[PDB]
């Protein structure tokens, strides 16, 4: 598990994360309306051109494996820097430290799953 | 004139939101719209276990491998919304059959598991309250019901396999 | 520039469509005289909207700034040109009106 | 343990800065309830709403009151101002049987102490309800450090009493109460040094003796003339009442708002909103009462005045145009919703309204009666050319002799003073409009017309003997034109088709 | 990109192409000069219009993702506790004892707060009537926590009422239990998910060894109805076991020495869920929370 | 571009009666006051002889402004700089959000009173962002004669490296970066004369945006799809936090 | 605009359904039990090498 | 920012956990009231851990600096705003007692 | 960066009464002082209109002082300056270094007073960093006159190469390093008229420093794991002592 | 690296290392936001703590 850096208070960024097996696009959506943090993937694989179907729409939770089921060798977790186990709701949220995105590598996948997977 | 109402009207510039024409337009356009807000805001009141009555009692059946079949008769709690024939379950009934069965899929084989949920406190706020699990001795598994539910529900159960169980079970009377 | 046209107090017009819309030089009248009346920190989505009044009619000495950004307001409005704007009554109670005249885009085709 | 303390010290502030009602920003709230504001206690000082409660409790409408009163954004005591709670005795006070007290000079604490400390020996005579006469023969004052010793010492030696000291003053008490005259001031003994003189306890020192009063006194039940009591002890500038102001007492009050030099802030509900005569505050406004200023609010909401008062009262007259208008200003009320034809009344009649337009306070005040604005900045202006004229009459060592020199100093600093309150914003130069003056009218327009003010000052010979050894300046005139503020725009667009 | 709901999820459609869209349209409809700026009526309706989509575009993917039970907020009580079985216990506020010494009869309001020495107010739930002298009354915390109040403290008025003398609790405040956190409610329902770490012969031996204050223990078995016969252990001589033994039917049995009684009963009514042969009997206590805010109390007996 | 942006623009900075001076501080006297509009027209004679114009590159104006500070100055006729109010909340649109139960609310009470203590600051600092004056505030200890204050708000301002809003008579431009300040102390006068050069920061929008500017309640709502560039989280130390315990099982 | 909010709504509650669901809707209601879909596994081999 | 409380003499608190900690507005109010308590070359690890006070106290002449080292320390301090500080009065034996009024970050959001 | 940092870091050098001069150096007379405040505010256009701020990059102020220098100074109001005090054991932390034996203790007693000797010098020098006067000393000789004291401390702060501290009224900066002196002395007047521009050297920290300016008993203690580069130890000359006769046995 | 004490010797934890440790614990058990400054009772105890 690695700290995915620079997550600002802009309601939609996008983040690209470039890691061993293939890339993803992090989009990050801040619903303000209601409370939340939409999250989307699109996770190329390195040995192709056109991405996997993407992903579309979640939420940023605390300790939960959030793409799991779309069965592809990464995913997200979040974790509240107070004890408040509170998910992250505010817009600057990530930006001040009070919860933060952890991308979990992998090979870690490997030991969540115990199976590897495309 | 609610909370959304309210809210959203103050994106009327003050050249328009006196004008009565136009008050009552974007009005109307902020209630057909708040009528959606409503539903999303009541999506979780009237979805669940307690507060569901008809299919999507049956879509939980069907969520959680119970459908409304049993195939066998039970007496009518008679103290319209909906019947149906008499081998099947009236609704409350099947709501809180369902809820039993949410609690046994959850099950697990501690009386007071610290770490995961217990069988104890899943079949106790299964029937909201009112079952007490104590083990036997060829691994019985007695349990103590309150008065409030009749012999045919919970002979039922056991008869179906709906209430926890790992091995083996039984009930006290 | 099309825009709804309003009816004498002001209110909107739905209904006959394409035809409650003012044409022009008629459109920059309408427009130029409800710029004016935008207060500016009223809509969330325009905060500078148009002249800030709140902070100009609660406030004593500020008759050349109402008349300065009143300007700004019609000059800086599709379809005029020029201005020809002064106040004409002196607050005969304590209310004073200004007298606004500008030249629209249109009636200079000689 | 040498603390680092006793190098520095630290700590939160205690007294409320204990100032007096000396600007004009020094406003009222008349209470009527006998909770801690009796009689001969008719007013209390504040200037935050903590204290307000911890005299009155949160649950009192009058802490609810001055609550709403701090919560105006700029409120008076951001510009030299106080708040000040009166008492009315709505009905039949019970004042409770006192015991007679014997408060002592102010000592400073600086000088009472060394004074003692040479004194070895005790000296006092008093005397407890008349009783026998008790002469103090021993009061070692030599180890003492503060006045509470010396308040513990006498408290020791005056039997039949008990000693206090207070803020430097020292009051002693009898413990019996109704007719228990402390007939001493603390009179010289036969022996031993006189501790009573320095003390301020002496009969001719200026010490206080009030006697025990009579046992249980029932004052009557007053009427809101009353306020009076609190005007004659605390210069109020703005008033008002937390009990509505019945119909029949406005005119009254209304009369008192002008012959005091202050202002009176009371709001009227719905029904008041006609122009018959029987309505009261159009008897008002043809009355002239300009200084009974009248509010609206469709509930009733009294608090409604307060913010008002608290928003009014506000400007620091001292710095260049800081004399504010009122229309559309943030108050700690909610704004109430009003009909187009009674707002219009309102506006014709002469109350003034905190309306809503989006959820957004819009103050509109009306100019029927003369606007808040010009009523509060006259009284201001009459308030400060007595208050410089007492200052210069206060400043000088000789006696500002009865020359025309002697008049052209009184009348430059009155011209000071209206070139202050020019550059204050209050009035402006302008063409006089009037059709009356004091002198020669071509000076006085031209006065008027290029400095905004105009001052003269009657020659000493143009005043009869009998008001020449009457020791009193001339007659002095001064005029002023009002700054023309704004409150509505009518623009108008020249149609051109 | 705009609004869209598949097998891929629920991709939102962003606030300045909705009103793109909301503008390209009025156009087309009306005409291509039409002014849509903060003044005009159509400029203020697209505006509204745009806005409302985009709001309620937000609720809508806030119901969306709050029907995954393993990602919601409010109801996670609702959609998966009262559906997979669990139960969210309701917080509450700790009730406090406090003799409140008072001088003039009164009726204390509705919601006046008092502040013990740590900065934690206590407001009085509603109006009482207190007499002449000292009065026993209960505050409820302003926390909704567990909130520790300390016996034998000094309290200072958030609120002040005219006539109190000294607030001071004779006894402690029994504490508010505060909800599990809605991580740590997840995180609940996830652990019913993945396998035990231990085959459940090695369960209890793993998880009654970390008992401080042991040194050793070993257990049989007698997995099979067998009465007397052994069908596993912790100790691998047993594979045969050439020596009679007196065993249960169908029971396991622990042998311990040197163990926190009361630890090894938690640890046994822990992992067990069956009949213990032994001789001292030992046992665990839990709570059960009732729907309404009661503890009903279980003893759980091993041997 | 057009010749009908010129006049459009041009009043589109209008000096308010109250007269900001280098921000707020109006408590010197202007001893000169310049503007300077620069334009660089490309000099060899344009081509064709029909179109080829569109040639006049604007500049970034600067303004300089000299002036002494005394230990008293008396200022002659202006109106009090009032405090800008706080129109944060002017949109702020709740209700839509969800139903969640007490003390999961106070939760988040905590967590917003947790963080405004870190965020509001800065809050502030954009709120007040043109004028610095009334940030930093007026000095208010009785020590610091009035070339203390006006030496300490020129540096609070100058570190600050936040452009402020200068007016020369008749405007009050919007967004002037301190680019000089020159304070000098004859030995014949106990008053500093201060010279300083201000240039503007123009800056245009070059994406499409409806709102021009709206509150903060709905400026990241309408905000533009943003974007950040790559890395590697894979190759990360300073947060190399093991996997939850509540993970590896699952 | 409004009709597609509600025919969002009615994919909603047709997605509720363990036998109607047919994408990642069903993996999140399948994730309701802690299982979700099995994931493609490289095939083995097993030789000799010298 | 949390801080620990500290109870009337100022001594330290433990216990109550998360409860003993001030929370904000009164943390500024704390921190502020015992920074200016923090004499300069004390802290081994803050050696210009605030103003010096055995060299300002023991001095003659220094008022000023005093003032100015005060509204230092406050100014500097994470959570308020402005200072308004003066000397109330002339060391009534020879000690001053100065007056201190900051406006932390909190009572802004009108 | 930040409005925050302005105040805040803008009264971080407030000016003792007692008036440093060019360093300590008070006895001239300051004709003329000036201070530099320069910005670098890139030219063109931001490029975004909606956050591409945070473009003043801020500058080393200069302080340009010039002033006379006569034989006989007569200053009017000023405190003595008195010397520094030596705080230098504030944190020192014995009493856990190990029990040794007599002659084993007096062996590092003589160990210290062996290089006290050659240390001592350059400790003084940076107790007195800022400050070179009273490092230099006042002359102390009654031969050379007040211009020799002038001159002479001038090259001793010129030739040092060390920053010093540079008070113009208002401000006693902390770190001015000694640009340009240039003293001039007129064929009609015997004293010195010199203008001397020093710059500010401002240096922050990059790393992570919970200590902000520690004792020396503890400045190297939360010292960090300094880094030195790489050598080739087998290729060196200037100290190939052979090996130790106890070490070819061993 | 911290201090360790194994068949490689006896790697001993710097001050700046330690004191971080201490920190982050400190706003683990208690809150991100813990002021831990020279003056404040946390602070002034961290630094002893790690000393």
């Amino acid at each position: 598990m690695n700290l995915i850096e620079n997550i600002t208070s802009e309601y939609i960024q996008t983040h690209a994360l470039e890691f061993s097996r293939g890339f993803a696009v992090l989009t990050l959506i801040y619903e303000q309306a209601v409370q939340m943090w939409k999250m989307n993937v699109v996770y190329t694989r390195a040995g192709d051109e056109e991405p996997q179907p993407p992903i579309y729409g979640v939420k940023l939770a605390l300790s939960t494996t959030h793409i799991k089921h779309r069965n592809w060798p990464f995913d997200f977790t979040v974790i509240d820097t107070t004890n408040n186990g509170m998910d992250p709701y505010r817009a600057d949220d990530f930006e001040t430290g009070r919860c933060q995105l952890y991308f979990i590598t992998p090979e870690e996948m490997i030991q969540v799953r115990g199976v590897d997977v495309q | 004139m609610s909370d959304f109402l309210n809210q959203y009207l103050l994106y009327l510039i003050k050249q328009y939101y006196e004008k009565p024409k136009a008050n009552a337009e974007a009005q109307l356009l902020i209630s057909t719209w708040e009528t959606y807000a409503d539903f999303i805001a009541n999506f979780g009141n009237n979805f669940d276990i307690d507060n569901a009555e008809g299919e999507v009692l049956d879509l939980i059946g069907r969520i959680l491998d119970l459908s409304r079949q049993v195939n066998d008769v039970i007496p009518a709690s008679f103290f319209t919304s909906k019947v149906y024939t008499d081998y099947q379950l009236t609704d409350t009934q099947y709501r809180k059959f369902l809820k039993v069965k949410a609690a046994k899929n959850i099950c697990s084989p501690y009386l007071a598991s610290d770490e995961k949920i217990s069988l104890q406190q899943v079949v106790f706020d299964a029937f909201d309250g009112r079952a007490y699990v104590v083990d036997g001795k060829d691994q019985t598994l007695r349990l103590y019901v309150s008065p409030s539910i009749d012999d045919d529900e919970l002979r039922l159960l056991i008869n179906l396999d709906i209430l926890p169980r790992p091995i083996t079970f039984r009930y006290i009377i | 520039m099309r825009v709804r046209t309003l009816d004498d107090n002001g209110d909107w017009t739905f209904g006959r469509g394409k035809a409650d819309y003012i044409t022009s030089k008629k459109a920059i009248a309408q427009t130029v005289s409800t710029r004016i009346k935008s207060w500016a920190n009223d809509n969330p989505l325009a905060m500078n909207a148009n002249i800030d009044w709140k902070d100009l009619l609660g406030r004593k000495g500020t008759e050349d700034t109402i008349l300065r950004e009143i300007e700004r307001v019609v000059v800086q409005t599709d379809g005029v040109i020029r201005v020809t704007e002064l106040e004409v009554i002196k607050t005969e109670k304590r209310v004073q009106s200004i007298l606004l005249s500008y030249d629209t885009i249109y009636d200079d085709s000689e | 343990m040498a603390s680092i303390s006793e190098v520095i010290r630290v700590s939160l502030q205690q007294e409320g800065r204990a100032i007096a009602p000396d600007n004009m920003n020094a406003v009222g709230i008349i209470t009527g309830n006998q909770g801690v504001l009796s009689t001969a206690d008719r007013y209390r000082i504040y200037r935050t709403a903590a204290a307000v409660a911890s005299d009155f409790g949160a649950s009192s409408q009058e802490s609810a009151f001055a609550n709403t009163f701090f919560d105006t954004t700029p409120n008076p005591i951001s510009a030299g101002g106080v708040l000040v709670i009166g008492y009315w005795r709505s009905a039949s006070e019970t004042v409770a049987a006192t015991s007679a007290t014997l408060v002592s000079e102010q000592t400073s604490e600086s000088v009472l102490i060394p004074l003692l400390n040479a004194i070895n020996d005790g000296s006092f005579t008093i005397t407890v309800d008349g009783g026998t006469e008790q002469e103090v023969t021993a009061l070692d004052f030599t180890g003492v450090s503060e006045l509470s010793e010396v308040a513990t010492i006498l408290n020791s030696a005056i039997t039949g009493a008990t000693v206090s000291e207070d803020n430097g003053y020292f009051k002693v008490t009898s413990s019996t109460t109704g007719a228990t005259s402390l007939l001493s001031y603390l009179g010289v003994a036969t022996s031993g040094t006189d501790i009573s003189a320095v003390l301020g306890m002496n009969s001719e020192s200026g010490a206080v003796l009030t006697q025990g009063t009579d046992q249980v006194v029932l004052p009557a039940e007053t009427k809101l003339e009353g306020i009076t009591a609190i005007k004659s002890e605390v210069n109020i500038k703005g008033a008002m009442f937390i009990d509505q102001i019945l119909d029949a007492d406005i005119p009254g009050i209304a009369s008192f708002a002008g012959a005091n030099n202050m202002l009176v802030y009371e709001v009227f509900d719905t029904g008041y909103l006609s122009k018959n005569v029987s309505n009261p505050v159009w008897a008002v406004k043809l009355a002239g009462q300009s200084n009974f200023r009248c509010l609206l609010s469709k509930s009733g909401n009294r608090k409604f005045a307060a913010t008002y008062m608290a928003r009014m009262h506000t400007v620091l007259f001292s710095g260049q145009n800081t004399a504010i208008t009122m229309q559309l200003k943030e108050l700690s009320v909610t704004a109430e919703e009003y009909t187009d034809t009674e707002i219009a009344n309102a506006k014709t009649v002469g109350l003034d309204l905190l309306t809503t337009i989006k959820n957004e306070q819009a103050l509109l005040t009306s100019g029927a009666n003369d606007f808040c604005d010009n009523v509060y900045n006259l009284e201001a202006f009459r308030d400060e050319i007595q208050t410089n004229n007492y200052n210069l009459l206060k400043t000088t060592s000789t006696k500002i002799p009865q020359t025309d020199p002697g008049m052209d100093t009184i009348e430059d600093d009155t011209e000071k003073t209206c070139e202050k309150y020019v550059r204050n914003g209050v009035f402006a130069p302008g063409t006089w409009t009037r059709s009356d003056f004091f002198g020669d009218r071509q000076q006085f327009v031209d006065a008027i017309a290029q400095k905004g003010y105009y001052v003269l000052i009657g020659d000493l010979a143009d005043q009869t003997t009998a008001e020449r050894q009457s020791r009193v300046s001339p007659v002095i005139q001064i005029a002023v034109k009002n700054a023309g503020a704004v409150h509505e725009e009518d623009i108008i667009i020249s149609v051109n088709l | 990109m705009s609004l869209t709901f598949n097998e891929n999820g629920v991709q939102t459609n962003t606030f300045s192409e909705l009103r793109a869209l909301l503008e390209a349209g009025y156009r087309e409809i009306y005409g291509t000069d039409i002014v849509t700026d903060q003044e005009s009526p159509d400029g203020q309706r697209i505006n509204l219009e745009t806005l409302l989509r985009f709001d309620i575009e937000s609720a809508f993917s806030w119901l969306y993702s709050n029907l995954d039970p393993d990602l919601n907020t409010g109801d996670m009580q609702q959609i998966i506790g009262k559906l997979s079985g669990l139960v969210l216990l309701p917080a509450s506020r700790s009730q406090w004892d406090v003799t409140i010494n008072m001088s003039r009869a009164k009726t204390l309001p509705a919601g006046y707060t008092i502040t013990d020495e740590n900065n934690q107010n206590w407001f009085l739930d509603s109006d009482v009537d207190v007499l002449i002298g000292d009065n026993e009354v209960t505050f409820l915390s302003s926390l909704w926590g567990s909130i520790s109040g300390i016996s034998g403290s000094s309290f200072t008025q958030a609120t002040p009422e005219i006539g109190v003398v000294s607030i001071s609790a004779s006894a402690d405040a029994i504490q508010g239990r505060e909800e599990e956190t809605p991580e740590q409610f997840r995180l609940r329902r996830q652990r019913s998910t993945e396998n035990p770490a231990q085959s459940t012969i090695g369960s209890i031996y793993a998880k009654l060894a970390q008992i401080n204050g042991v040194t050793d223990l070993q257990v049989y078995d007698n997995s099979s109805d067998t009465p007397d016969q052994i069908t596993g252990s912790s100790n691998p001589d047993i594979l045969n076991g050439s020596e009679p033994v007196t065993i249960g039917a169908h029971t396991m049995w622990v042998v311990i020495e040197g163990g926190s009684l009361d630890d090894i009963g938690e640890v046994v009514a822990k992992h067990r869920l069956g009949n213990t042969k032994g001789s001292v009997q030992v046992s665990y206590i839990d709570t059960l929370t009732k729907p309404n805010g009661d503890d009903f109390q279980i003893v759980n007996l091993h041997n | 571009m057009s010749l009908v942006n010129g006049m459009v623009e041009s009043l589109n900075n209008t000096k308010s009666e109250t007269e900001i001076g280098i921000g707020g501080y109006r408590l010197f006297a202007r001893v000169r006051e310049t503007v300077n509009y620069r334009n660089i027209v490309p000099t060899d004679t344009l081509e064709d002889g029909s179109s080829s114009t569109d040639d006049i590159i604007n500049e970034p104006i600067t303004v300089s402004i000299e002036g002494v500070v005394s230990n008293l100055f008396v200022e002659e006729r202006q109106y009090p700089q009032l405090v800008s109010r706080d129109f944060s909340a002017v949109g702020e649109i709740t209700a839509l959000l969800p139903a969640k139960s007490q003390q999961q609310i106070q939760r988040i009470s905590q967590i917003d009173s947790q963080i405004r203590d870190a965020v509001l600051a800065a809050e502030r600092a954009e709120r007040l962002a043109g004028k610095p004056y009334e940030f930093f505030g007026n000095s208010g200890n009785s020590a610091k004669t009035e070339q203390e204050k006006f030496i300490d708000f020129m540096e609070a301002l100058y570190f600050s490296r936040r452009p402020t809003e200068v007016s020369v008579n008749f405007r009050d431009y919007k967004n002037m970066a301190l680019v000089s300040f020159i304070p000098v102390r004859d030995n014949n006068t106990k008053d500093t004369r201060f010279t300083a050069d201000f240039q503007q920061i123009n800056y245009s929008t070059l994406v499409y945006t409806p709102v021009s500017s709206p509150s903060k309640s709905v400026s990241g709502k309408v905000s533009d799809a943003s974007n950040k560039g790559g890395q590697n989280p894979e190759s990360n130390e300073t947060g190399e936090r093991s996997l939850l315990s509540s993970l590896v099982g699952g």
